[PDB]
């Protein structure tokens, strides 16, 4: 009957939805052609469907990448542009490596970003790393920390095994079962 | 002496497209390479000099015959050149532009002396280009064509 | 560095501003006189000179005693950046 | 309809069980599935009186009313893996109370739970409590400094640790909590920068000589 | 039926509803198309509501970042202003990979900016963090600190651990039931 | 019929429909002629597919390569964007020699890259390369990779075998039954 | 019959006919004009074949060589921009070489690439090489690394016999049988 | 008689037809007009033809040779340029000199390329042939390296016989008799 | 509220820059202990910069005011 949410996107209707079932209130997702989606709920599950979602805080935001603030159609281009810009595809093509692997849902990684060393006489730093992963539950996750590391230690030039610093966990409770009608 | 002439070459291309030059084929250029001596002079500067000249007996001590390392100065006068036009750049394209629509004016009433009448805003529109970006660039190339004491070894070596 | 570039800024924005009365005063003059030119057709390229000297000559005379005070404003405004 | 036919499509997660003053107790087993339950009740598709309950709070529910009606009691846990007859675990080697007056608190433990039917009250032994806590964190190869002192003990774990050490410690901090309790024994995992994990010498004129464990520690470089 | 706020908008009325919803007083969201939202009450609710938007400050502002004082679509960029926009989203990509981790529902990391070190011969400074979390409730949250602290360290050049401080907190008591209508 | 997600392209529509088969729900891939194709479940599988959608992330993204960032229609090329435009094009060589191995059925190819050299007169560091690889099951897969690490030693200037790291894994158990529709 | 992929060129069609083939289902190769072939697999072999599409990553790349990402109809050349090109054609020379000796059905050869190493003071390093190759089966295949070695080691200036690795194999079994199409 | 390739050369086509008769298939070299030649085998010959396309990596690409990229048509010319195609046209012209010798069926000649010694302060190294040669059988092959390699030896500035390789082998078997079709 | 030291002609000269200063106000909600909720703003504000000292942070904080949820009341004349 109310709607709650409109005028959200493909990925972004699927996360409503897939939220609001886990606490047992079930959506429906209409579509409104140019005008994106729509998602309504009935009548005794909007208060709860109000307060799922300020405290989830959907809907969910673009994810954003550095390579998204140093635009490519710039006719200039300073040194401090173009490493951002080669950094920030490489730690988009290690996180889209380490999915392949025996187990792995998700994963995120970080560098760190050194750009004002080469400019004067300063010897450039070591580099850091960091990852994040989420695993197929039943797996022993306490071995698997050092094949990350293994992976992630010799793909760039020097870092050292305390530099890498990954923490991962196993997925959450799986949801099968439909929600429930409200009768009255 | 490198990223000085860089500044010199740039403020003769900016004074040569205003005029001013054209009673040989300068007042301009003395100014940016007296800027960049300043820029370059407040943040290192003679710490980086001595740096050079200190590590150049630490890899061409005399009586060990030092070389000037013949191949790659055959682009050093390329390099320069290169510099100072990529530099330059934007004031060239915009007189251009000024030319070319002035040029455009002459052809709807040829009566105008048009030659001379570009020649009064040409050093107008020089000057309030290079006010736009003096600030945010020109002192961040003089800090960054400055060469270290790390690249001395790709321009000397030993005969011994 | 700071002070470095705000002379630096400021003495390009005293070039461009007081050559600006006389290099506007000598454009008016040199686009009207042409456009007299395209009405009734005259092919005498050296004829709006006789007005520039007039127009650039009679400019610098009105504004003569205010350059003074603004290249003395700032020239003594420069030195004691240097010296304190 | 019946209540155990509202909830979900297996009847296998939660559990029906019925008050002595005529309440309707729903028994589920962690968070996610108490919001489960809750959203059910709390939209009203029940024309009945029901409360759900869980291990983890009604844990904490009659941990306030016992520190205003019996203080200064030494107990650990009650475990409700047989929701009609729970087990209290008391300490044995801090309590005065005498056999009278161990079925006064039966029965007035009784009266708070009243889905329960009786509840069975056994005695453990306070240095088994800290002898398995001791023998885990030794198992784990983890290092650590134990602190005895009267009535709890401590078990602290400092040092740059790298990331495998945090989740074997982890997972057994939370695996030792569920069985005992945080009553008698407290880990105190703590990240700073020192390379001695821990321990600190002092050098002179001998060798090297441990020093007392204190708050203050040497910052590294390496 | 009187009405308090209007031309409000998705993301904010869904804020002013879930406000007055926990203070035992309803609202109704009247869609209006391209003029906006607005959110209307009851005539014995109107005393109670005003106070709680003068309170809570109501309607909520967009919140701000650094990137959006320094738009990429200027024609010159100094190199403070590609710095800006450099750890301005970082800070964002931290922020948005702290929400999939076990249990945090939302987190928010600042970063220490440093502009008068990269000028002058003086060295750069070292790196200070700060973050907040809201965790799930039933969580142990004395011992989820330091998985963020060793996530946060390595993901930059040189930072120590004592330069990050951490706080995090509980979510609060779930709001499921309706407010209910006044009757007189 | 619910629809999960429409507007999908060929090489996304089969990679969710391969996720889907693997937890006993089936799909179907309706195509839309220019509007891309659509995937629809059934009633009671729609919460099982809206759960599933949230974990693994599904529709997949078009997978990234360095030479992306930096596209040969520039005007002038710096010499950083020329050797990340040729190191880029040399592991996307290396991963495609490698499936050409008896066994293999993918593989991953990473290279350290230079940066500070291309604007500095430092000398190079070594050269560090990182690969994965799955093998088709029943193989000795200890003895791969000694073969490996001396295909990939001798294909650069110098690198050392204490630089390569080679983390490989056999394939996952194979689907070949239907899934079933679901009877009520 | 459900269709699998479509819009596939005719080197394509030909690979995932015969991988499927391989698996004991059939396909049909339907043209379509300008608009590529299409593949269609039967329902009972639906399940199966969006599987072995799923891993073996089909339908294939095309394959890159160096050369392309330094076209020759740039305005301006540099000499870091002309070896590769050179570099990338002595690469393909020496792999149509291969394929004209005694057993060789498919080969591949990598040669070590240094552009940095040419505007320098430095002397020029090392020239290194790595093959792989594909003999038919029934040929004593330890013997026959010895004169690709011989063939390879005075194709360039200066190599050593242990600079050069090849690693190579036999082809696998012939499939020669109809899959057949499922009684039902 | 199903289709199996089409849009080919002349060439292209012959060498199909010379592979499929080889292992006892027909074929047939259908005309397609203005398109150019198909290949079309029978219904039992179908999955043994797709598979022995999928080994002999057919149809066969265009040979390359080095002096196709840096084509004389440009208005400048590098010495870069101009030694690559001087010696890309020794290579051929070697190579058309060697099959008019007594009982070579087909050759092919390497020459070592020189690219930095035309800037380095290095001396330009010396000169590295290889060679590749079918003869007909009945020849002592064992005698025939060393007309060769004195064939090869003084037609450059100054090789030694240690710089030059030979590998040499006699031809296939004879394939004369029809290849039959299949009885249905 | 938060308001932070604006020292921003530290680099016009060649001596080194401040220190910064923040300061810091708060309402919060009634019955909270609010004297051990000043810990933690100034924890959370200590390294959000380069270098302060805990003594160069004031927190100013105070609970809200009593509700007003009755009716005003309508007048007769």
């Amino acid at each position: 009957d109310k709607d709650l949410l409109k005028g959200l996107d493909q990925e972004q209707a699927n996360e409503v939805i897939a939220v609001l079932q886990m606490h047992n209130i079930e959506a429906n997702k209409i579509d409104s052609g140019k005008l994106g989606y729509s998602i309504t709920v009935a009548e005794p599950d909007f208060t709860a469907a109000v307060y799922w979602i300020k405290t989830y805080q959907l809907p969910p935001r673009p994810r954003v990448e550095i390579a998204q603030m140093f635009p490519a159609d710039s006719l200039v281009s300073s040194p401090r542009a173009e490493k951002a810009r080669l950094y920030s595809a490489i730690e988009q093509r290690l996180e889209q490596s380490l999915q392949t692997m025996e187990g792995v849902l998700s994963a995120r990684v970080h560098i760190s970003y050194d750009i004002d060393a080469g400019e004067n006489g300063r010897p450039p730093k070591p580099v850091h790393l960091s990852a994040l992963a989420v695993y197929e539950r039943g797996s022993p996750l306490a071995h698997q920390i050092s094949d990350i590391k293994r992976f992630l230690k010799n793909s760039f030039a020097d870092v050292d095994y305390d530099n890498i610093s990954v923490v991962l966990s196993e997925r959450s409770d799986a949801q099968l079962q439909a929600p429930g009608t409200p009768v009255k | 002496s490198w990223p000085f002439w860089v500044m010199h070459a740039l403020g003769c291309i900016i004074d040569n497209q205003r005029g001013a030059t054209l009673s040989s084929s300068s007042e301009m250029a003395n100014f940016l390479n007296m800027f960049a001596a300043v820029v370059y002079l407040q943040n290192g500067g003679l710490v980086t000099m001595v740096d050079v000249l200190n590590k150049s007996y630490q890899l061409c001590d005399p009586m060990n015959e030092c070389t000037p390392s013949l191949p790659p100065l055959l682009t050093f006068i390329n390099q320069v050149a290169q510099n100072a036009l990529v530099l330059a750049s934007p004031v060239v394209l915009v007189l251009l532009l000024s030319e070319v629509f002035l040029g455009l004016l002459s052809r709807f009433a040829p009566q105008m002396n048009a030659f001379a009448i570009s020649l009064t805003v040409k050093s107008g529109i020089a000057v309030l280009i290079m006010l736009l970006y003096f600030s945010p660039v020109l002192p961040d190339n003089v800090l960054r064509l400055s060469f270290q004491a790390t690249g001395l070894s790709s321009w000397f070596y030993e005969r011994g | 560095m700071d002070d470095l570039v705000f002379a630096g800024n400021k003495a390009l924005y005293l070039v461009l501003i007081l050559s600006g009365w006389p290099t506007i005063v000598a454009t008016i003059i040199g686009l009207l006189v042409g456009l007299f030119q395209t009405v009734t057709q005259l092919q005498e390229q050296t004829l709006p000179f006789g007005i520039k000297l007039l127009g650039v000559c009679l400019c610098l005379f009105l504004l003569s005693g205010w350059y003074g005070e603004v290249l003395l404003s700032y020239g003594r405004q420069v030195i004691f950046l240097a010296l304190a | 309809a019946e209540l155990d036919s509202l909830l979900g499509q297996e009847k296998e997660r939660f559990q029906v069980l019925p008050g002595r003053d005529k309440m309707l107790y729903v028994a589920a087993q962690n968070e996610r599935d108490t919001l489960w339950a809750r959203q059910v009740l709390a939209r009203g598709d029940y024309d009945k009186n029901a409360r759900v309950i869980n291990e983890n709070e009604e844990n904490k529910r009659i941990s306030i009313w016992l520190d205003t009606y019996y203080p200064q009691l030494a107990y650990y846990r009650i475990h409700f893996d047989e929701p009609r007859k729970p087990v209290f675990w008391l300490s044995r080697q801090r309590n005065t109370m005498s056999k009278k007056e161990l079925e006064v608190l039966s029965q007035k433990l009784r009266a708070l739970m009243p889905y329960a039917d009786s509840v069975n009250i056994t005695l453990m032994d306070d240095v088994t409590a800290a002898g398995q806590a001791e023998a885990g964190l030794k198992q784990q190869a983890l290092p650590y400094s134990r602190r005895n002192h009267k009535g709890g003990v401590t078990f602290v774990i400092q040092g740059a640790l790298d990331d495998v050490e945090i989740l074997r410690a982890r997972q057994f901090v939370d695996s030792y909590y569920r069985t005992w309790g945080g009553r008698y024994v407290q880990f105190a995992i703590e990240l700073k920068d020192d390379w001695l994990k821990g321990r600190s010498f002092q050098y002179g004129a001998e060798g090297y000589i441990k020093m007392s464990p204190g708050h203050w520690y040497f910052p590294s470089p390496l």
